[PDB]
């Protein structure tokens, strides 16, 4: 039941007030204090808690999209789930003096039993299931439409001069960096008709010895679809890793930066140079 | 039946259109050298731009189909070695095979043309 | 899947291997078209060596294919058409074919070369 | 303290003086490393004409040298290296290690300038 259930919340929206004042101290005072002033958090969590138990029963849509907004609203406030659970730790503490203090539980009864005694805490957990289940949504859609991101920024290959497509990297690349790296590449290769292709190593801090293998055979790779790879503007730090994987390194042809680069791919065009 | 010899311009050409592993290997190699014995041209055009699957058989049977061509005359894989059979060959056919033309059949006509020529 | 059409210097080359009734007569215009109309080639090359046997039914393909591809593009008929297919050809399929060379490969390609770049 | 970096025209040059093992060896790397990726000089030389005694750790530090500059740019590994150090060098860093002079620094120099001019 929901309706006994708010007319006990009616005090207990109090009780929780005084558990927010006991709460505040322990945790970042003075930034809950700067964010938002104590009276409108207050009349905040009295609305979160008091309409939850308004329907008949079963459950409010309303209340729902109320629930996702307050979840959005304190995940944009700055109260991860370490906070809110917290907050549900201090919520059962104060439930439980209110209990002992007011005692004034849902069925009448001259001593009631545990039924309700335990129903106030399962109502308790299934409000924070709800809030946790709203609670990560908006991370979880902004983590994939950033992993998108980073997916599709990782090689572009849309540089594009006659007779050559010039492909830069500038993140660190890892295993699934390098594999995208070397799809795209491959595929762009396909689908644009080209000669020299100049690999930008140019910005990578650190690659490891497995990237610089695929590196090397996404340039033999090239090389064996009918394009030169000319890799340019390699760091000593990956020099370091390229020698010490110990693999053959002569079929490469480096170059210092593309301002050269970009010259000499012409002068294997001979006459493109124009 | 599915190894349709060409010979044009004092050259060769030949296509695969088959995709598969056993026969096409075996029939293929067999047609591949008996005619470039028989009928002597100096450079053999490949085609793979048909094939979209390879494993270890195909790759060293074209390693070596190209090592006998070599043995005879000329060769060049004209069409590109495609990216998904591509990374299969260089992984464990590991071999430059021949000269290559960028998935352009025309292109390692002009190649081989210019390449006679001298 | 036998029928390994080639592009160069903008041109178009075909290769028959096997003959049939009702599949390969009709797969093969259908594929030549799609082929000739998504790649512009002003010059598509046709071969006929290794059929050795045509009755009425594929000589008329032929021919129908062979207008088909002058509705759009010179054609010619370069491998030399063996004596019984000859006889089949005139005999029923009455055309004169368009340009043809009817020697091998590389004649009528000569001869579609010299009459493409004037 | 012991990598005296030069940069003349178009070049680097660099006289190795120090004979140490460890220490010098990777100071000395760094430094041409740091170097190199600093001021872009296609061209690099190198002198050992003072060593006269070289380890396995100095050979293969040097043979990583030229790999490691090799990969910007090409070097010549001007001085002579000397009988004891050559010996020791090809029984155990089995390389070509690059163009080389021949203990004529002027030749080295002349040689890379003819080389950058074409």
């Amino acid at each position: 039941m929901y309706k006994d259930f708010a007319n006990f919340i009616r005090t207990n929206k109090k009780d929780l007030l005084n558990n927010w004042m006991n709460e505040m101290e322990k945790q970042s005072d003075p930034l809950i204090n700067d964010i938002a002033k104590e009276p409108m958090y207050e009349e905040t969590s009295i609305e979160f808690v008091d309409l939850i138990v308004s329907n008949i029963t079963e459950n409010g849509s309303k209340f729902n999209e109320k629930l996702d907004d307050f979840a959005e609203k304190v995940v944009h406030l700055g109260w991860p789930i370490h906070f809110v659970t917290t907050g549900l730790r201090v919520f059962g503490l104060l439930v439980y003096t209110a209990m002992r203090d007011e005692d004034l539980f849902l069925k009448r009864e001259e001593k009631p039993e545990d039924d309700a005694y335990y129903r106030f805490e399962t109502w308790l957990s299934s409000m924070y299931n709800k809030v946790v289940t709203a609670y990560a949504d908006t991370w979880e859609k902004t983590v994939s439409i950033q992993k998108s991101a980073l997916q599709e920024l990782s090689a572009p290959l849309l540089p594009i001069f006659e007779k050559i497509s010039v492909m830069p990297l500038i993140g660190t690349i890892d295993t699934e960096r390098a594999k995208l790296i070397i799809e795209n590449l491959l595929i762009g290769v396909v689908k644009n008709r080209s000669e020299v292709v100049l690999i930008d190593i140019t910005g990578v801090p650190v690659v490891d010895t497995m990237v610089a293998h695929h590196i090397i055979q996404a340039s033999e790779a090239v090389r064996l679809v009918g394009c030169q790879a000319m890799l340019v503007g390699i760091r000593p730090e990956i020099a370091q890793t390229i020698v010490n994987l110990g693999i053959e390194l002569d079929q490469i042809i480096t170059t210092n930066t593309m301002k050269k680069g970009m010259e000499r791919a012409l002068a294997l065009t001979n006459r493109e140079i124009v | 039946m599915g190894i349709p010899i060409l010979k044009l311009g004092e050259c060769l050409l030949i296509s695969i259109q088959s995709e598969l592993d056993d026969h096409t290997a075996v029939e293929f190699q067999e047609d591949l050298l008996a005619k470039i014995h028989e009928t002597s041209a100096r450079g053999v055009v490949i085609d793979i731009t048909s094939i979209d699957f390879i494993d270890s058989f195909i790759a060293k049977i074209l390693g070596d189909v190209v090592s006998m061509s070599k043995l005879m005359g000329a060769k060049v894989v004209v069409t590109g070695i495609q990216p998904a059979v591509a990374i299969t060959l260089i992984e464990l056919g590991i071999t430059f095979s021949g000269v290559l033309s960028a998935m352009d059949l025309e292109s390692g006509l002009e190649k081989l043309k210019q390449e006679l020529g001298e």
